[PDB]
RNA sequence: GUAAAUGUGAUCGAGAGGGAAUGAGCACUGUAAUGUGCACAGGAACGAGGAAUUGCUAGUAAUCGUUAUCUCAUUAAGAAG
């Protein structure tokens, strides 16, 4: 009898990367947009340096494929992803550039805003009260 | 026509039921017997007037026969809790929230009412949501408040 | 505990650098202001700061320096000084602490009182 | 004769693309696998060989320009040819050019292979680049 | 229940038996009768049109239409 | 390319031996005018019965340029109906054109409700529709049924066109257009 | 007038001169009435919309359509 | 900065629609950024709108871009074509 020979592999329901859960049925691109700090654009960048076919689903990936992606997230600058692609450029505290993942984002924004408030930076005071800081008009819109 | 709005059910651990006097209602014209194409919001705070300067809470023209339709809410509340909440009047095993007075229309359905609960322990549960006609809450002292068979 | 640092540089080194060198650290819009050269007003303000840091000795505070140079970025030469910045109505006083580097003097003063209805 | 018009574009652009890659006549820009073609585009291309489809379509623009005896093609002309409508949030969509860097690299690659000659007011074909196209078409229609 | 990302052996077997005697069939039928997603209704349908079990009758833009063993066209 | 013969619709369909099959409708349905593509710019709308001389499938594509966002997109409508005719010709086995004709015949309500009272209150009554209004409503209902059916459903729009038109031609309860024709006629009778 | 300003470089010792660009309302006053608002700048007129309509027929403008 | 809707092929698959508040940056206009562009993030309401209410009869209404038109150093989500 004939056989299909074009079927996906036996698939797992969901998997863990980053203290984050990824739906195994979801195709790798929109699936890596679950981890904070991996947007659409950067998700495609990582996958083509780890060299994984974009059309596989997240639950088909081996441990090996998940290590390849895990390695590229901890150190993008090693696999020729240039610094203008990354979250945190010319860090005031370190001089360096780095890519913040998961809960690091909120923690870094907090420690930053808190420092400005300790010394009375007007920009930080407004964000704490729920006000706007990019010059937007606050009379007509943005109520409640 | 006059309609009483009751809150019916089995009440446990409840001191008072409070009701927002805001009713999404289906109305039928008493002239041409046609149902209004959309539900209308009937609110106690809506101020309208008949063509004889009588206060009403809703004034709607029938789209088919052009007849005017009017509804007045009479709150049956015995008191205002925190000057905001209409305490429904307890009547045996139910609560009388309001009386709706229709002229030129029938009220066919009240869809929903926003309900708040005051427990026997003096705790307020605002904007309670029923699941399949049931609501239940427990406090930090293990006192239960519940409503079962809500209608 | 570690020394104060701005974009990699220690306060000891930072207080010794020329304005031309400090320019390699600052944000883009602040750099463009220093590349386009100082006004005659700004030069007097800066020369007074350099004089003051030099002149002051012991435990007595130097006198306040007032300015309407609102857009000037804060420089490592006015650290520890008391400076009055014009608010459109009055010279609002402040002390220039280390953590203010990389910002303009207008960022620390309100020209409009906060609103509470 | 104007030999190019005798075959369909969606058969010619794919056909030449293979002849390019099997001889490596054009070399990819650094980071071609993650760069976008314009600031108007949403994501990078779906085909890894997009750089070669650009090279194949650039020589087509030049063949038809030569066929109609137009003035030579400039870097600005090509940038408006490949342009698109950019998405701007809460605002109308707006026409924007292609990025020049890709096009410059392709034209400098083709110069080194002797396929494209720089004139004072634009770029132009050369005998070898014409004859490759001629000899392809003569098989492809048959 | 949600849709599926495999055509397992016993679904595959019965689809062959079901595709004969059907007339025009399309991406939706495989995905609304059985539980397959659109991304696996395309792949199975394309496979059967290589195996000569079905035949393609239109493919204009992405709109794509097929026929099974009891199709019969008009005649002049 | 495909043919060097006589004019056929989409270059495929016979364009002859067509019967209306309701004498009340005869004069108002143009199946005469041989056109290769359901498109004309003929400026008949500025006339007294000129909108009854426009060809049938033309009137039928115009009905698709709706829901606001699709205004003016007449090419898109032609693309859609072309495919539907392939589905229908296959399914039915007969000239898609006779399916379309019979869909119209069944789907127009014959009696309707209206206000008659002039010198007093306006009281509703039954009234009898003209030939022209009867066909105008048929197209309207067939269109409205299709549009709303496809909105948030996975099925392809050209397929929904084939579902409705077959059923309508066959006068089955299955058609949205046919059901609503029954409703209007029942209410008309209630007010008789 | 094209006014000039001195500016100091980062050394606060070397000086250079830069020119102020003429822009905004300050030099585009209505040639009939000195107004700063509603000035028509086209065809090298410099006349406000109020003044234009009384003089238009003397200049030679007409409403044809 | 010399159309866009649009035409063909791929792709994605029912909050992969949507881009609001915000971070460390990288440039431009300018006497001065507080204004504008760019890259990387981040990812709010909103799932078709109560009582009411406004135009429109044919190349009209609605859709789609564009202004060597007006404002204009830099700024259009405005008018007038
Ligand atoms: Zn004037």
């Amino acid at each position: 009898k004939l056989v299909f020979n074009n079927n996906p592999l036996p698939i797992q329901a969901m998997i863990r990367m980053f203290n984050t859960n990824i739906d195994g049925k979801k195709q790798i691109i929109k699936a890596l947009t679950t981890i904070r700090g991996i947007g659409d654009r950067l998700s495609l960048a990582i996958l083509r340096r780890a060299k994984i076919p974009t059309d596989k689903r997240a639950g088909e990936l081996t441990e090996d494929e998940l290590n390849e992606i895990n390695e590229v997230i901890l150190n993008p600058q090693k696999y020729d992803i240039p610094e203008w692609m990354l979250n945190h450029q010319n860090d005031p505290i370190d001089g360096t550039t780095k890519h913040l993942i998961g809960n690091q984002i909120e923690g870094t924004i907090r420690l930053w805003n808190e420092r400005g408030k300790k010394i009375g930076l007007v920009r930080a005071f407004r964000t704490s009260l729920g006000l706007k800081v990019r010059g937007q008009r606050t009379k007509s819109n943005g109520r409640g | 026509m006059k309609y009483n709005v009751y809150i019916e059910g089995t009440f446990s651990g409840i001191q008072s039921i409070m009701v927002e006097q805001v009713y999404p209602i289906t109305i039928k014209c008493s002239g041409c017997n046609l149902v209004h194409k959309k539900d209308v919001i009937l609110s106690i705070d809506s101020i309208n007037y008949t063509d004889k300067d009588e206060k009403v809470n809703l004034k709607v023209k029938c789209a088919s026969c052009t007849r005017q339709m009017y509804i007045l809410i009479k709150s049956m509340a015995t008191e205002l809790y925190e000057e905001k909440f209409y305490c429904a009047k307890k009547e045996d095993n139910r609560y009388l929230a309001s009386q709706l007075q229709g002229r030129g229309c029938y009220i066919e359905k009240i869809k929903d009412a926003n309900i708040h609960v005051l427990s026997e322990k003096g705790r307020i549960y605002p904007d309670i949501v029923f699941d399949e006609g049931y609501w239940r809450e427990e406090d930090n002292m293990n006192n239960t408040s519940s409503i079962e068979d809500f209608n | 505990f570690k020394e104060f640092s701005y974009k990699g540089v220690n306060l000891e080194t930072l207080t010794s650098m020329s304005i031309s060198e400090f320019k390699e650290l600052l944000p883009s819009k602040l750099r463009r202001s220093i590349n386009r050269g100082f006004s005659a007003a700004e030069r007097d303000f800066i020369k007074k700061c350099i004089k003051a840091r030099s002149e002051n000795t012991g435990l007595e505070r130097p006198e306040q320096i007032n300015t309407n140079t609102r857009n000037l970025p804060i420089l490592p030469t006015m650290i520890g000084l008391q400076i009055g910045v014009y608010s459109g109505r009055d010279f609002m006083p402040m002390v220039i602490k280390e953590e203010m580097l990389g910002r303009r003097l207008r960022d620390y003063v309100e020209t409009r009182k906060l609103c509470t209805h | 004769n104007t030999e190019i018009f005798k075959v369909r574009h969606d058969t010619f652009i794919p056909a030449l693309s293979e002849y390019l890659r099997t001889n490596k006549t054009v070399v990819p820009i650094k980071n071609f696998d993650i760069i976008k073609t314009s600031r108007g585009k949403e994501t990078s291309p779906l085909d890894i060989n997009w750089y070669y489809t650009r090279a194949a379509s650039i020589i087509r623009k030049l063949l038809i320009s030569k066929a109609k005896n137009e003035k030579p093609l400039s870097i600005v002309r090509f940038s408006s040819e490949y342009g698109c409508a950019k998405d701007r949030g809460n605002r109308p969509n707006k026409h924007v050019r292609a990025s020049k860097g890709i096009i410059i690299k392709i034209l400098n690659d083709l110069q080194e292979k002797g396929w494209v000659e720089k004139k004072e007011n634009g770029w132009t074909l050369k005998k070898e680049a014409e004859e490759v196209s001629k000899q392809l078409i003569e098989k492809l229609i048959n | 229940v949600k849709r599926h990302e495999r055509v397992e052996d016993d679904i595959f077997n019965k689809i062959v038996k079901d595709v004969k005697n059907m007339r025009i069939l399309t991406r939706t039928t495989l995905s609304e009768r059985y539980n397959l997603s659109l991304n696996i209704s395309i792949k199975l349908l394309r496979f059967l049109e290589e195996n000569q079990i079905i035949k393609l009758i239109s493919s204009h833009r992405g709109s794509k239409i097929y026929a099974g063993s009891k199709y019969e066209p008009l005649k002049v | 390319t495909e043919t060097s013969g006589d004019i056929k619709l989409f270059g495929r369909y016979p364009y002859t031996d067509l019967e209306v099959k309701d004498i009340t409708l005869e004069k108002y349905i143009n199946v005469a005018s041989k056109v290769i593509l359901p498109h004309t710019s003929s400026r008949l709308n500025t006339k007294k019965f000129g909108r009854t001389k426009i060809p049938v499938v033309e009137r039928f594509v115009n009905a698709m340029m709706r829901k606001g966002r699709n205004n003016g997109k007449k090419t898109l409508a032609m693309r859609i109906v072309k495919d539907a005719f392939f589905i229908i010709e296959g399914v039915t086995g007969q000239n898609p054109i006779q399916i379309l004709v019979d869909a119209i015949c069944n789907s127009g309500p014959r009696e309707d409700s209206a206000r008659i009272g002039k010198g007093g209150v306006m009281k509703r009554s039954s009234v009898d529709v003209s030939p022209l209004r009867r066909i105008n409503i048929a197209i309207f209902l067939l269109a409205k049924g299709v549009r709303n059916s496809t909105f948030k459903d996975i099925k392809m729009l050209p397929e929904i066109i084939a579902e409705e038109l077959i059923n309508a031609a066959k006068n089955t309860q299955s058609s949205f257009a046919v059901k609503k024709k029954e409703e209007i006629e029942r209410i008309a009778k209630s007010n008789r | 007038m094209n006014k000039q300003m001195i500016k100091y470089n980062a050394d606060l010792e070397t000086t250079f001169t830069v020119e102020r660009k003429d822009f905004g309302r300050t030099n585009r006053r209505c040639r009939a009435c000195f107004a700063y608002n509603g000035v028509i700048r086209k065809y090298d007129l410099m006349i406000c919309r109020r003044c234009f309509r009384e003089y238009a027929g003397d200049i030679g403008f007409k409403i044809y359509d």
